[PDB]
């Protein structure tokens, strides 16, 4: 879940 | 009183991360769909021809469509797109619910990787009706006869999200209150692979009693909205089950088809 944690931390 | 006061504010908050977070409004697509506005009426694609045709006008927050696929896939490839953006609208949204981003990282992915595809049913509702779905913007109309006439498996991907709706949409639910259910819907303490349910719980709760609230002051003549909404929440969850697998069904039989790699984070190891 690489795009959804960054998409979350962004 | 004191605790309501919370409770009405926490309902506020909601709805004006929730107006600044989503493009198109339940208000406005409903104000779209029954002709009372001043806009222009959105292009209505009902073929492969009106499809084409209508392939210029179709812009979402101004992004243009790239200008040779078949019909299905077509549909297909847009309504990715769209999803896309939806997943990352969603995402700021959560991040609005108070407590939502102190909760573990971990356990915020789950929650968003099982919360999407209900909120997206939800919002789909907001754009529908017999005849078919507002699409971009609302800028086009796709009628549900065109839809269910693509070819299989596409045929009946849109169907069963056409049939909640009518359902749905029989509350006549607003803004204000689906900005509440959203928030709702996100913070489930069930989803499987959470660490730390207690504090998810606790946020739901508050939301919970938010929504039972707001349903009271914004329909007091609607006797147990807040039960029959619930009732619909555990439907929508069986709902989104067919739905992964039509695209299991999809992803596998379908390979002129790339399907997105948010999308793919959220489908993998899902039901
Ligand atoms: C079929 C379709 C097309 C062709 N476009 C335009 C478009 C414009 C640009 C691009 C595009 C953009 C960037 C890069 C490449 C392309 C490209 O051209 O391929 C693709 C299509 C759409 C835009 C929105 C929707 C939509 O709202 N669908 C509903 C059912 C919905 C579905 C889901 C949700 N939802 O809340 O999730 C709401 C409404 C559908 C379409």
């Amino acid at each position: 879940h690489k795009i959804l944690h960054r998409l979350l931390q962004e | 009183n004191p605790e309501s006061a919370d409770l009405r504010a926490l309902a506020k908050h909601l709805y004006d991360s929730y107006i600044k977070s989503f493009p198109l409004t339940k208000a406005k697509a409903r104000a779209i769909l029954t002709g009372k506005t001043t806009d222009k009426s959105p292009f209505v694609i009902y073929d492969m021809n009106s499809l084409m045709m209508g392939e210029d006008k179709i812009k979402f927050k101004h992004i243009t469509p790239l200008q040779s696929k078949e019909v299905a896939i077509r549909i297909f490839q847009g309504c990715q797109f769209r999803s896309v953006e939806a997943v990352q609208e969603i995402t700021e949204y959560a991040k609005s619910i108070p407590g939502f981003v102190n909760l573990d990282l971990n356990d915020q992915v789950t929650l968003l990787k099982y919360g999407v595809h209900e909120i997206i049913y939800t919002m789909l509702a907001s754009l529908m009706n017999k005849d078919g779905v507002l699409i971009s913007e609302g800028q086009g109309f796709m009628t549900r006869e065109f839809l269910k006439s693509l070819r299989k498996p596409f045929g009946d991907f849109m169907e069963p999200k056409f049939e909640f709706a009518v359902k749905f949409n029989a509350l006549e639910l607003d803004d204000s209150d689906l900005a509440i259910f959203i928030a709702v819907i996100i913070l489930s303490g069930d989803r499987p692979g959470l660490l730390n349910v207690k504090p998810i719980e606790d946020i739901q709760d508050n939301l919970l009693q938010a929504l039972e609230l707001q349903l009271k002051l914004n329909h007091p003549e609607s006797s147990q909205l807040f039960a029959k909404l619930l009732q619909k929440m555990t439907d929508l969850r069986q709902i989104v089950t067919e739905h992964v697998q039509l695209l299991q069904v999809i992803k596998k039989t379908e390979t002129d088809m790339s399907l997105h790699p948010l999308l793919q984070e959220i489908y993998k190891d899902l039901y």
